């Protein structure tokens, strides 16, 4: 029933021992750049020397980070985003790379009617949509608010304004009334449970600017978070290509989820 | 047995108390010994060997008696004395060999070559002398259903084993809960290591076990245990439980807390020590249970709290280990250990000789399978041949 | 008298009976290689020595395996000899390519 | 805890071992205009909390038709039962609903303008969902050749769907195919059946059995969760299905992907 | 417990032989004995019970001896006879029910009765007449120190259980492949299941796997081996491994193809059966491994093909079994079989007078506890209470 | 002498070498063919190696029997010997090194130190049957 | 010993010097026929004896 998880394993510290889809998200810069009819097919062919049998590389064009946060979709084995390094987008890259490399579990969240208040450090609130302002109150034990009064929003303070992708975090164990854009905007209430090995995120140009966990004492580069300098998008994806073996030996498979959501969505 | 023993018992006093210029009245009792030992030899003849590579050998004794006139031994009665102890001797390092060689899965401990089965007769027993040695006189006691004991220095009662148990794991094996150990000889190391360092364990406290079930029961054994397992406080690399990939193991010590070190006889606890190390006692055990636990630090320096984070990214891994090795014991039964040479004799002797595998032992006297497998017939043939390998050093250096 | 020598320079002279090392003549050795037709130590002078030292081997078994008999090979692997087994397994994990 | 891998479970045969769920209820708009009673909802809520189920967990989706609900019917929901109007010309749209929502299908992406496609077990199907799917196939021959049309002219290939909201083709195994899906408005994926999906149960409102959830002409199965009713009344048919509904849950059971046991084998 | 023994066979032989009629040359051995099993008893006095409800009695002995001048016997020496008998008989067993009743961790082969361990003295050896019965003579060569053994018939060697495992599952439990067995007495049944019929196995074979290892090794042992496990081939709704749910086993009965049974003695196989079924003889064994394989049938008729389809819905279960049953056997260690009567005497002694759970044995001497424990002390213990028990039942039925 | 007497093969715990004066351990590193991440990580293709991969073995000795006299962990008598010296003030010898050191001693065990030695612990032996 | 056997289903086992059957051992000659050099029997064992 549950694969015998609670059952130990014994293995031996002597005993010698000794078709996969491959997703490639890339902006619409790389393809005007890139300037060719073909390229896909040109890709497909060079793949197929590394081993990648033709029809099990796709190319997936998403024309921003910004737009690309908006629900995001991992739709291979092996998900791999070059991300285009943009001094003025630290955070949005941030929050893309935590959401696609991390796992979350998401459940509804009715702000209209509903007080909230994040649990652990493990609990966030995550917003997606065309437009996501987010004011958030927070109350005392008393139900009143504190800065802020509950019943004029204008008093709210701000935390994300006409953004695609937002990752809240509020201070743990105190109530907030939510004054979020729900028309333009849906916001759930996330658990993040580990890391997402079916993902892996190659950064072009920049200089290493990713902190994928809210906790500010740390900002933990893992072996899929990568980055190289680049000038010629055919020099970057002939690096991917003639790498993919690494880059894939980096990853596994195994966090390949049923739906191609980045979350678990539980009501 | 009780004859092989004596007749090479006789000859090592012979060859030790019979020196040119002792007293008559130093020897007068063993030179009646060695006289009775050849009359009752004299018109017998033996053979020895024929399996392997073991030559067959024949031999024959028509001795003259040493003589019994002298008030003290002078040059040529020391060497009329060698002369006849050299060819007992090669006889009985012959007889040794031949026994040490065969097995039989039925009666284990009855005589198994020519020469002892011809011993084994009634004539021989006027030849016995005295059983002093410790295998002898276990050998006897057991013939009549006493309780035996054999003391061992560092008894090899555990076979070799190294492995690992996990209790969480996944395929990137990147957070990891479980135990490890090697088990050899006398010395249990186990070290059970977690990488979440107990963060979202019940209490930041992480419970690791660790059974050994020994073949035989020991007794009166002491015990060295320490808090901490040397052998796995390094870096690895693994292999997985399946063997398809490998996984990395980059273990940071933390001191072992709720040590309970049970020793267990039957399935009750015979002794049980908490939070003690250094020298301890086990009485009468057949089981040894290990019990520690892994406990987050409640409180961190910088360094520590950089150590153990709440994300995920584990790359240190919490490790609490344990060593237990048994210096001395006692047994009922027979066991090869550091200080004695029984086992390396017989394995010598089979393997010069080149004797074919048998129905009872494993090939090459292999330690591991004996104890790994360690049945009753297994027990008679090894104490048959352990007695037999003892008798053989008496005499030969 | 079998006279054996390999690739990796090292060479052994044992006697067939009972595999026991002598003294190795090169000089014999190149000898009887150039008429002799030569045998595939396929179960090396190590193997052999192990074995018959663990295990006690016939004389017709110790000629078979010296002579590298298919026969004699085949039988140890399916009687599960460890030694004969692992040497195998160690001719085929160095047919690498 | 030891996810991701398969340990063998051991039970015994002579041992005696002597609310928190969700459902959600998924009708068709004709259902609330015959009620015509606004509070219908609240009321179905409060007879529901006499039958176990605390307020707040019963969850009342409504789709216009059945081929609308066939695109992309997400049923996030621990318990989801899908009342479906029978009509007797939709029998092949209600099987492929039925199918899409009781079977677990791992899919992955199609493009077409890229690749040639075969399917390679009977398991593996083309599922393609949207606002209008027209899909026309071209068998090709080894040399990649179309076989009875034209690889150059999408005119002459052969036609298996048209306007369709929901289709689920399945061609001949082992043999390329160039497709020209209209993906303007549908999405095309190649999708593997895994198994029975446990959270979604159907039940057929109107005329005989005959949903058939497999491809295989030769059997027809006729599962636990797939149920049919008589009607006359839709508010009888709402009381049927709130009396009743301990039996529909025990015919039904919890997705076993989506269990934290199924980490790495397709969910959490 | 020879002299027991002889006490006992003492009796039984004159209640058989002393008889109105018969010529004195029949029994003047017999009486002999009888004589002086009285001389050797007179003047010794005995205490038997105090454990449990079994009364505290006192035994003294100031018998007359038995003419021996007779040519024919007469009613009158049967009668005299006949009252010294039944007052031996009678302490023989009340002394062997104080046995039973006892037991000793350490030590339990030695007497635990004080009127036996009276009867150990040297004075009482010249009670020893005869030691014929199977387990009376089984004691005497093991206190020699000899090969032993018990012939059973159908031995209870195999610990009651019950269960099934379940190598693939999932909470429906609509699609499952595993075994499952029953080891009872001395029958081993066990049915391999598979729910697809290997339509995805490679090959479309499904293997399976039954280790079934005894507490004791078994020699000589006659062995029936058929093809069905018949406990396992009707529908059956089952309860969870966790016992949360329950589910459901329709089975169809299929041929086990590639039936291997391996009878194994120290992990090396000593006797090895392949597609053989009927009448098999092990030699010597302490483990039975049992492997079958599940091949789909390559060709099927039309109502055969309907039944194993493709896709999820499956109504019919392939499942393939094997029933062994070991007929005889010979064992060195005491075991109760369906022939013999002496663990019933033992428990139901135990039972009547209200023995309180010993240091030893399992609650109401359960032999499914026993055999799962049989650890040495349990193994004394029984072969000493077996032994008393032969000696009681040869005088009381 | 050169010759091969015992060869073991892929085999550790208790193992018995019945005649021998020379040991030869042979052992492989093999790259591991399969890693997760974390492995792969250590083990780059390039230069920059942090972590560097090792294989070793242990080979102890737990009794032997010899024709000559070797200092061993249970008897005395180099002890008892180089203490007398010690006390005394011996001063150093034409065979023995400097204060009876061990390492050089076996080092250098040539016959005529064999000799020596076998006489002083031989009376080193009788000595202590008296003197405690 | 000598294992012969046929395509049409005829098998015997015998013995070299004198031509005695035996009973024939399938087990035994299937382990010598995959192993040990294989004879055509020109002269069959009816003719043989
Ligand atoms: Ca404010
Ligand atoms: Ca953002
Ligand atoms: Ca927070
Ligand atoms: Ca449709
Ligand atoms: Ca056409
Ligand atoms: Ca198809
Ligand atoms: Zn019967």
């Amino acid at each position: 029933q549950n694969y015998g998880i609670n059952l130990p394993i014994t293995g031996s510290m002597d005993i010698a021992y000794a078709t996969s889809t491959l997703c490639l998200y890339y902006p619409t810069e790389a393809a005007t750049e890139i300037n060719d009819n073909s390229w896909k097919d040109t890709l497909s062919q060079l793949f197929l020397t590394k081993g990648w049998p033709t029809g099990s590389v796709y190319f997936k064009e998403y024309t921003n980070i910004a737009s690309f946060s908006v629900d995001p979709q991992l739709y291979c084995d092996y998900n791999v985003v070059l991300m285009k390094y943009d001094a003025t987008l630290q955070l949005d890259m941030s929050e893309l790379a935590d959401l696609i490399l991390n796992e979350w579990l998401c459940n509804p969240m009715d702000i209209t009617l509903y007080y909230y208040q994040q649990t652990d450090e493990a609990n966030k609130w995550i917003s997606m949509g065309s437009s996501c302002t987010i004011k958030v109150c927070p109350l005392n034990t008393q139900t009143l608010g504190i800065g802020c009064l509950t019943t004029d929003a204008t008093t709210f303070e701000e935390v994300a304004t006409a953004e695609k992708l937002v990752i809240t975090d509020v201070v743990d164990g105190v109530n907030h009334k939510l004054d979020v854009t729900t028309a333009t905007c849906t916001i759930r209430n996330c658990k993040k449970l580990g890391p997402r090995e079916n993902v892996a995120v190659i950064q072009v140009g920049g200089s290493d600017i990713l902190d994928i966990t809210a906790d500010p004492t740390t900002a933990p580069q893992t072996e899929r978070m990568m980055r190289i300098n680049w000038k010629k998008w055919w020099q970057v994806f002939y690096t991917v290509v003639d790498y993919v073996d690494q880059i894939i030996q980096v990853m596994s498979k195994r966090s390949r989820s049923l739906n191609s959501a980045a979350f678990y969505y539980r009501v | 047995m009780d004859v092989l023993y004596s007749l090479s018992k006789t000859l090592k006093d012979a060859r030790d108390k019979i020196v040119e210029g002792t007293l008559y009245s130093n020897v007068s009792d063993l030179i009646q010994q060695f006289n009775q030992m050849i009359i009752t030899m004299n018109g017998n003849e033996f053979q020895t060997g024929g399996i392997g590579n073991l030559p067959i050998r024949n031999w024959n004794f028509n001795f003259g008696l040493l003589g019994t006139t002298l008030l003290n031994l002078d040059a040529n009665y020391v060497e009329t004395a060698r002369n006849t102890i050299d060819y007992f001797v090669d006889f009985v390092d012959n007889v040794c060999m031949d026994e040490m060689v065969r097995e039989s899965q039925r009666n284990g401990i009855a005589p198994q070559s020519d020469s002892l089965r011809k011993l084994s007769a009634i004539k021989f027993k006027r030849i016995n002398f005295d059983n002093s040695s410790e295998y002898i006189e276990n050998w006897n006691l057991q013939n009549r259903r006493q309780r035996t004991g054999f003391t061992f220095h560092k008894p090899n009662i555990f076979p070799y084993s190294a492995s690992f148990t996990l209790n969480r794991s996944q395929p990137a094996h990147d957070n990891l809960m479980g135990t490890m150990w090697l088990n050899a000889g006398s010395e249990i190391q186990v070290a059970g290591f977690d990488y979440s360092c107990a963060i979202n364990a019940p209490a930041n406290i992480q419970q690791f076990e660790h059974i050994v079930p020994l073949r035989r029961v020991l007794t009166t054994a002491t015990i060295t245990l320490l808090p901490d397992a040397e052998r796995f406080s390094f870096p690895r690399v693994i292999n997985s439980a399946d063997g398809a990939t490998t996984w990395f193991f980059n273990p940071v010590i933390l001191r072992p807390n709720n040590v309970e070190v049970e020793f267990l006889l039957n399935g009750q606890i015979i002794n049980t020590y908490q939070a003690r190390f250094g020298t301890i006692v086990a009485r009468n055990f057949d089981t040894i249970r290990l019990s520690f636990q892994l406990m987050r630090p409640p409180n961190m320096t910088p360094a520590v709290a950089v150590l153990f984070p709440n994300a995920q990214p584990f790359e240190h891994h919490a490790t609490v280990g344990l060593t237990l090795r048994i210096e001395s014991a006692v047994c009922e039964s027979v066991l090869a250990d550091a200080s004695e040479t029984l086992l390396a004799n017989v394995t010598s002797v089979r393997q010069e000789y080149a004797i074919p595998v048998g129905p009872v032992f494993p090939p090459g006297m292999n330690w591991t399978d004996l104890i790994t497998n360690y049945s009753p017939s297994r027990e008679d043939n090894l104490q048959r041949v352990f007695t037999v390998a003892s008798i053989r050093s008496m005499l030969i250096k | 008298d079998v006279f054996e020598a390999g690739i990796d320079g090292k060479f052994f002279a044992y006697k067939v009976d009972t595999f026991e090392e002598i003294p190795f003549d090169v000089q014999k050795f190149a000898d009887l290689v150039t008429d002799s037709p030569v045998i595939s130590a396929i179960i090396d002078f190590k193997t052999l020595k192990n074995l018959n030292d663990n295990y006690g081997i016939s004389r017709q078994q110790a000629f078979n395996l010296l002579r590298s008999d298919p026969r004699v090979l085949r039988e140890f692997i399916n009687q599960d000899n460890p030694i004969i087994r692992n040497r195998i397994e160690q001719l085929i994990m160095q047919c690498r390519l």
